[PDB]
């Protein structure tokens, strides 16, 4: 249940993220690979070293997806439909990993939003990322 | 995880009457059926389109016996599973790219299979011992990931 | 996402379970308390001794609620709405525990109904219990 | 869980800058706001109905200080987390009846709080070290449950 209240807190917070979305996306991935090494099993074709252009590029795509989800927060299932299919039938990333990336995105946001990352916004963002994760795994089986 | 002395005896005892090859195929097959995303490591196995196809697939059975064979061997090293599965853990990480969550899912499916197989005999206390073992094995297999 | 196949599989498999709710429910609970001791932290007010009236009664209530959900699998959000409110605002059981009980219910069904517990039915039952869990935790925050 | 010499170094180095009492109140408060069901153990603390009520609750602040204080002392034995938290583990199980999953949720919230406080200084490598620590602490606190 991403409440309307959560939706607007997310729109405002992500709005503040603004032009740094891609950077934060890449940073979140880097944090995930270091904090949770098991997530690296999904990127054997990537150089996962600090500064990797592949991690940076993928980060912009993850950010594109999140930005698009925020812009269509009232119908995320539709907005994330292509990605739900991709992760469910091709990538087949175990559902547990979405919580790991979500946590790293929160940490990244906390590290960049001193004033905005209040307890309430922290809760809304967590629920938002959980909602995104649920949508992305909705077609797994 | 550390099992009590009695739990270890319970585990090694029920196992004596387990066709490792058969249960292995059943456990691996159900894993691919119940959690279909796990089929991502077996595109070379052929037909995995339906439960019947998966369960009867000779390669699924072949891999299942390989997996449970190692699980069975592990039961003789319950005092230190991490040490015993170290090199196998490195292989699953460096060459196979198997997310350790897969080991946890397989462990739960195996418990369901032992229950299906032993019925009445798979008592709650016996399950608890096995539940501890599969977690221990999964943790050991995940230990060398980096 | 319970498909027509899942619904048919669950209804067909649950027949004998709903007929002996107390037995199955109580056993699933004991399996959970012994296999996952941390779950006992939610029942300090129960005598958890094997065969206790409290465990038997709760096991029956859990099983009966599930039988109703199977009967109304086409509208689980409403069938479980009241129970959802209870777990969300009062019981406040951490979401991870629902997976533990679900697993123990599958083990119980496997041990009692081997003819019914085929791979396909096993898959549908897992999806069903996950859906029940989702509804029961949908109002937590 | 086991920290490398570099991970232990990163943990110790960052902790010297931390105002334990302040971070403790912030971490526990956020735990109760972000994962509201965790309030089930703190009804005796009174008003926890809103973010501001939780964050400004004197009993919440006092407990956060106690909790992170114990956490802080545990950082002196990074290679013996189970042993250092053994008694507290038994107590959280036998007397407090606290589901260990709560220790994992608090761990994650703490990491978010440290990131929020330190900003850029809470680098990916430093986070990794702390992610290991909180996981180890949660595991240690859950080890004696029965
Ligand atoms: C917030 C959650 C996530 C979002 C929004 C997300 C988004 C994306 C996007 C936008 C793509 C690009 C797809 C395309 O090119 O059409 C993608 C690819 C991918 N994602 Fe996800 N993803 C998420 C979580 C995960 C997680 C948890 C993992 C694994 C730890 C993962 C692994 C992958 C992989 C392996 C690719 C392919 C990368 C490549 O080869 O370029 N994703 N994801
Ligand atoms: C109890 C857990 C498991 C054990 C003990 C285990 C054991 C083994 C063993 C002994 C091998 C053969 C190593 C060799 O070549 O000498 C192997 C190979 C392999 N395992 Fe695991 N494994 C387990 C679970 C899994 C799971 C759940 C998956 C993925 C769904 C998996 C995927 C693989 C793959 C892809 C191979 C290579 C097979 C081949 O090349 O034919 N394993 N495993
Ligand atoms: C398959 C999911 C579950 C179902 C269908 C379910 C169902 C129920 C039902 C029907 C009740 C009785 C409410 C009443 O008195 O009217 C209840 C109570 C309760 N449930 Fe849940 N529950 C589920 C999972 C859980 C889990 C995982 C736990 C914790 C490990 C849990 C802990 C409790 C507790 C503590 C009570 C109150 C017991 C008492 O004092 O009578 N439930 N649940
Ligand atoms: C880093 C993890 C944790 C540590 C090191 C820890 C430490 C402690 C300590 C030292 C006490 C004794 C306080 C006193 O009696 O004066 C305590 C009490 C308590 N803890 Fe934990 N704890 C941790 C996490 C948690 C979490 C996450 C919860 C539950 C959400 C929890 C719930 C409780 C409760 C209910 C008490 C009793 C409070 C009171 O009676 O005032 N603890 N804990
Ligand atoms: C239907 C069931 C369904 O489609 C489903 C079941 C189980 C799954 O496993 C991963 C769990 C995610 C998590 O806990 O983080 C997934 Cl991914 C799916 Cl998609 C259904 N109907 C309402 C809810 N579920
Ligand atoms: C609803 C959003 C919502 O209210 C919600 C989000 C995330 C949650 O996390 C539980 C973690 C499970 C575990 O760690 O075991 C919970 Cl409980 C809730 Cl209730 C929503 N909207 C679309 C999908 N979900």
């Amino acid at each position: 249940v991403l409440s309307p209240a959560d939706k607007t807190n997310v729109k405002a917070a992500w709005g503040k993220v603004g032009a740094h979305a891609g950077e934060y996306g890449a940073e979140a991935l880097e944090r995930m690979f270091l904090s949770f090494p098991t997530t690296k099993t999904y990127f054997p074709h990537f150089d996962l070293s600090h500064g990797s252009a592949q991690v940076k590029g993928h980060g912009k795509k993850v950010a594109d997806a999140l930005t698009n989800a925020v812009a269509h927060v009232d119908d995320m299932p539709n907005a994330l439909s292509a990605l739900s299919d991709l992760h469910a039938h091709k990538l087949r990333v175990d559902p547990v990993n979405f919580k790991l990336l979500s946590h790293c995105l929160l940490v990244t946001l906390a590290a960049h939003l001193p004033a905005e990352f209040t307890p309430a916004v922290h809760a809304s963002l967590d629920k938002f990322l959980a909602s995104v994760s649920t949508v992305l795994t909705s077609k797994y089986r | 995880v550390h099992l009590t002395p009695e739990e270890k005896s319970a585990v090694t005892a029920l196992w004596g009457k387990v066709n490792v090859d058969e249960v292995g195929g059943e456990a691996l097959g159900r894993l691919l059926v119940v959690y279909p995303w796990t089929q991502r490591f077996f595109e070379s196995f052929g037909d995995l389109s339906t439960p019947d196809a998966v369960m009867g697939n000779p390669k699924v059975k072949a891999h299942g016996k390989k997996v449970l064979g190692a699980f069975s061997d592990g039961l003789a090293h319950l005092d230190n599973l991490k040490g015993t599965f170290a090199t196998l853990s490195e292989l699953h990480c460096d060459k196979l790219h198997v997310d350790p969550e897969n080991f946890r899912l397989l462990g739960n499916v195996l418990v369901c299979v032992l229950a299906h197989h032993f019925g009445k005999e798979f008592t709650p206390p016996v399950q608890a011992a096995y539940q501890k073992v599969v977690a221990g094995v999964a943790n050991a297999l995940a230990h060398k990931y980096h």
